[PDB]
């Protein structure tokens, strides 16, 4: 599936099976734009988290209960949700995916 | 290695 294939491709499951990962089907320019949108608190108290005004197409890849390295396995869940990201630096850009509301 | 903004893009972007 797409998630086994994408996780492979991006070096996310070559030396370890990453439990969860979300891929955003939007232009980089448009996800970077989220850092200047709705400011919200992060799960850890900090407030350098922002929520997109709109929903974006995303694919969540959850590892199964059975999957073990080196044979990783992912459940593919496609959706459209408001992404929540944390931003840092200049230019202020996303560095961490905080969630999908 | 790579910066945090680069890793984010490699891990989460799929335009």
């Amino acid at each position: 599936n797409y998630c086994n294939q994408m996780m492979k491709s991006r070096n996310l499951t070559k030396d370890r099976c990453k439990p969860v990962n979300t891929f955003v089907h939007e232009s980089l320019a448009d996800v970077q734009a989220v850092c200047s949108q709705k400011n919200v608190a992060c799960k850890n108290g900090q407030t350098n988290c922002y929520q997109s005004y709109s929903t974006m197409s995303i694919t969540d890849c959850r590892e199964t209960g059975s999957s073990k390295y080196p044979n990783c396995a992912y459940k593919t869940t496609q959706a459209n949700k408001h992404i929540i990201v944390a931003c840092e630096g200049n230019p202020y850009v996303p560095v961490h995916f905080d969630a999908s509301v | 290695k790579e910066t945090a903004a680069a890793k984010f893009e490699r891990q989460h972007m799929d335009s």
